[PDB]
């Protein structure tokens, strides 16, 4: 009774076949890069409008890699977008060394992981590899973990 | 590994071939019956029942799992566990695998010669229907190949699987050898690049990453029509190589061992003609023919004795097997010429009259249709 | 108790047999052998023993 | 009178030297549900063995 | 050398090598069913339709097959025939033609009950009562010699025969056994040599300083394996000149197929069954030599058949046929062809009546002549 | 270093074949009897006595031990020591080995040609039955091969085993060569691993156990797709290899020696078709037939003259050995056609009449059944 692993470790893709959720009814304002956190700025007709994470926002999900929706290499303004709201996913990071297992991550500007000492939110899942003179980490996203401030 | 032979059978197509080429061709070869009033209605009823695919599957399970059973449900106004009164009638037949049959009641009376033989069979198909009971006369049980009685009795009087561990491991290591050969081809040539102080750089940093990217890029653009530049005092670039030879012969020898252990020969197991000879593969066909015929009389015939009396009202009959030789119109054209001249070149002087000469000529199944008559 | 081979049993794998006679100077020696296992109880609680009768 | 009071079986080869039999067990339960349900109680099995000489 | 007092050699080893290995299965099994299914013909009988009717009513040839199988394997087998007789099963059989079944027991299940060595009777030295101990919890029952038949294997020295209570030996003698055994060893060594074709050596001064089973050594091993898997003909690897060296060593492989073919040829020689039957490979380079190979094989199987198949027939026939004097003929064990069968029927039908028309050879015997050799030309019984 | 031949016989397989192949085929070849009124009752009586297994093993032990005896018991009202009166009665025959027979009484009468030939045979079967004495006419003695007389009378006028010293050690050397070839294959490659200070590590302690376990572990995971690490400063890992060639040829030469000493050729002793020719093994077979018939005429017929007059009441008769050639239906039909056309193509004009033409046609063994009559 076990969960299978997934083969290619590139940024922006899913790392396991555990319970995951993909919110595919969204549109982008500005440009978004695969493997970055996004935030919900508004809702029109059951569609969520997302943008790259600013300072002071609450992350909602992580952009997901697809080879039909995004032929350019990144997500462009006015495009339908895939966002992962629950599951394990490879994220871009600016950190230098792996944090403690099952710690709480903190997101800098642009939707990159820079902290490992948060109070509550998403947690580190134990994966830490290297990409392009930069690193990739593995994050565990949960649905109601970050709550929008009143 | 893979102790449950069913997974092996449904995984590797080779074992599939070894297990299913013989019985299915055996049954599709056909047979003929004598002592009946006629045969057209025999064939009409036969393909009306059209149970030969079920027969094929029953034989295949018997050969693979070592055992199988078929139950023939007969149109009679009695409850099924009771024995069967004499008659010639049938409405359906259906096949159970080795796992679905158990012994329920046993007779040991010395008067009957059936002591020590099961009388009642407990059949448990499943499918949320209650397992039930069958009288011996209604069911027939088919086994595989013979095995020592000590093993037979611990296998509750059932045969053995044709895929023994020797054939299993012979199949297993051949694919391993093929993968190893692919690795041999992959590792034919290697390039080595040595740089003074290359170990100095820290791990997973931009310098090492750029060095690796540069190495990959220069690797991509090398070839016969392209050259590389290096630094004489610091770095060098060398190549090492090894040869490949004999690998096809190793694969051929392994496949030949497969053939020897299987017992069925090459132009049926590897499906490749030798090509060096014109008229020896035909003799290979007759060797296969004698093998399949010899295995035929031991298992296909008991099915015929079990089922045939239940369809024919006729009392005494004969079952004779059609000669398994791939025919050729031209060849049977001169065969028919030879038969027609032999049958009446000299009977014009004996008492051999029309009603027996016609029977003789149409007993050997010709292409000549003859209406019944004088 | 209840008599049935599913509860208690005695096995005799080998029956009594006589080996060929081994000759010596002016006499012979004839050995015999067999095998047994005793009583085996697969299903207890079908047997009651009333002691001190 | 042992061979006539207790049953005798011959399901053992003369070369066999130890034997073994098996025993099974099960657990389970059920409940009362509705049309749209996503949880249901489960069942399982068990096994044991004994030896001889 | 010390050995158990209850000597038993062909007890477990032969059965294991039979039911586990496949070449043993073939070498012990190819012969018996081929002999029995070659067919036979009877002479001196009124007709043959009822003969075949009674034969395929009794349906005993699979029992004959595995009876001969155990005879060849364990060196001995027995078959008991049950007769419709209103007497205790100890008693002999009175003259007659009746039977209700034939069933087979292995070498292990039969022993001698009492022995008669009377001077006047030629049956001295012959065990007159056989004590059989069947399986499936059936009490033993002694049998008069007339009912059962005992089939032996191959000839042995009388010194061994008397020590083995008048029983033959297994075909799987130790020479053939270990000849079979070492074949797998040679195959395994061949595969090992194939694996060991090429090796790579990586030398790093100071590698001894590495701690055992710590993060540093694990990281080194991960890196080595990782760079190993991504290497190939289209890829290059970089090393340091001062500290490490990367060399490759290789060895040649050849002659292994010939060596294995020689081992298989030795197996064939000790077996006695030739190549296109035991290995089932046509030589391929010749058109019509397999035919002479197979006719030599039928020479072998026929000369073996005359030794063991006949006694079963002479033991079974007097109980099935009421006719008083008959003879056994063995059909020529050679597969014939629609083509050549048609040709031979033509040849014999014109030979039988090309020149008999001028003599006293009349129809009432010409018809027997023509339907004696089993034709495809039927004939209703008559003048 | 001399071993008893019985153990070698019942142990080794090639010895089994060499000693057994000839007698059984020789006896199963068959014969025909001339001068007999009819042959149907002859065959009926012959297979009624059904003595051919005893004949087979009698010839076998004569071939092996250099001496065998057969005791033939007859219907007569006298003690066994008495001679045999004229008549044709038989009731049983049994077979004894070399070791159970001796000579008892001496005849030197110059009047009879029987001087120097034993008159009474002293049989000691053993098995708790008193040894007894038999007259000459009731016993036949089968001997092996010819030996020089100075050894003949030393061996009590008896033959020698067909397994001589040259045959024995030629057989023995073959197994040694096979084992040596297996060793040659095993020692193809050797890996050497040298480490400075390795001798300092002491015997049979934990450090040595750990080191050798590590060596075994690293050796188990080596191969083409895997590499090993070495410390350059202290240790070195090399591989030494050797080639193999000519071993099958050398083994074939040893088989040549075996066949040359045995005297029976390759397609009978190795039982392997040459494959390169389609129509030379037929003349190989006929050479075998010639040699086996040459040996048969020497020793098989004496059984015929020993036993046949004891069962046939006819005054005169003769033995003809059947032409030992495999008979192929097609050519048999062709030969029968030729015989039937020759026997009456040109007898229509002379005194060769039907009463003897029928004899001629049914003497040469036909398939043509014909009732006796005019």
């Amino acid at each position: 009774y076990e969960n299978l692993f997934l083969r290619p470790a590139c940024p922006g893709n899913i790392s396991d076949t555990s319970t995951y959720n993909i919110d595919g009814a969204c549109v982008a304002q500005g440009d978004i890069g695969f493997g970055s956190a996004v935030q919900v700025v508004g809702i029109v007709d059951g569609v969520k409008v997302v943008a790259a994470l600013p300072d002071g926002g609450t992350p909602y999900g992580i952009a997901f890699r697809s080879q039909y929706e995004h032929l350019s290499g990144k997500i462009l303004d006015g495009e339908v977008c895939n966002v992962v709201s629950h599951g394990r996913v490879w994220t871009l990071t600016s950190l230098g060394e792996a944090p403690s297992l099952f710690s709480k991550l903190q997101f800098g500007s642009g939707g990159v992981v820079t902290g490992g000492s948060g109070s509550a939110g998403w947690t580190f899942a134990g994966g830490f590899v290297k990409h392009e003179d930069g690193y990739i980490i593995e994050v565990q996203v949960k649905q109601n973990a970050f709550i929008a401030p009143p | 590994a893979s102790y449950h032979v069913g997974s092996f059978y449904n995984d590797n197509a080779t074992a599939k071939r070894i297990v299913d080429v013989i019985p299915e061709e055996m049954v599709t070869a056909g047979f003929k019956i004598s002592g009946v009033k006629d045969e057209k209605e025999f064939k009409s009823l036969w393909d009306s029942y059209k149970i030969d695919p079920s027969l094929v599957d029953a034989l295949c399970w018997a050969r693979l799992y070592g055992g199988a059973a078929i139950v023939a449900i007969i149109n009679d106004n009695r409850m099924l566990t009771s024995p069967v009164k004499p008659g010639a009638k049938l409405e359906g037949v259906r096949v159970y695998d080795r796992f679905a049959i158990t012994i329920e009641k046993r007779v040991t009376n010395a008067r009957s010669p059936r002591y020590g033989e099961p009388e009642i069979y407990k059949v448990s198909p499943g499918d949320n229907i209650q397992p039930y009971l069958i009288h011996h006369t209604r069911i027939f049980i088919a086994d595989g190949e013979r095995v020592t009685p000590q093993m037979r009795k611990q296998n509750q009087g059932w045969g053995a699987s044709v895929l023994n561990k020797s054939l299993i491991d012979a199949i297993c290591d051949y694919d391993y050898c093929e993968s190893l050969a692919t690795q041999i081809l992959r590792r034919k040539q290697q390039a080595v690049w040595k740089v003074k102080g290359l170990a100095e750089m820290c791990d997973d940093d931009d310098a090492q990453y750029a060095a690796r990217l540069r190495l990959a890029q220069v690797d991509d653009n090398s070839g016969v029509g392209r050259a590389i530049g290096i630094d004489a005092e610091t770095e060098e670039y060398d190549v090492l190589n090894s040869d490949i030879s004999g690998v096809p012969e190793f694969l051929s020898s392994k496949m030949d061992r497969i053939v020897s252990l299987s017992g069925i020969h090459e132009i049926i197991i590897k499906n490749k003609n030798v090509g060096g000879v014109s008229a020896s593969q035909n003799t290979a066909l007759e060797t296969f023919y004698k093998l399949v015929d010899r295995k035929r009389e031991e298992d296909y015939r008991p099915l015929l004795e079990f089922l045939l009396p239940f369809i024919v009202d006729e009392q005494e009959w004969s079952i004779e097997f059609e000669p398994l030789s791939v025919p050729s119109k031209k060849e049977e054209s001169e065969i028919t010429k030879n038969n027609v001249e032999s049958v009446t070149k000299a009977i014009t002087e004996q008492i051999i009259d029309l009603e027996e000469a016609r029977d003789t000529l149409r007993s050997i199944a010709p292409e000549f249709k003859l209406k019944d008559g004088n | 108790y209840e008599k049935n081979p599913m509860n208690m049993s005695i096995e005799i794998p080998e029956a009594f047999n006589m080996l060929p006679a081994q000759p010596k100077d002016l006499h012979f020696k004839v050995p015999c052998t067999s095998k047994c296992t005793g009583l085996t109880i697969y299903r207890p609680m079908t047997i009651v023993l009333i002691t001190g009768v | 009178s042992a061979l006539r009071v207790f049953p005798v079986t011959t399901e053992l080869s003369p070369t066999d030297k130890t034997f073994e039999y098996m025993t099974f067990d099960k657990v389970g339960t059920a409940q009362i549900i509705a049309d749209y349900t996503d949880d249901l109680p489960l069942v399982d099995a068990l096994g044991t063995s004994e030896f001889g000489k």
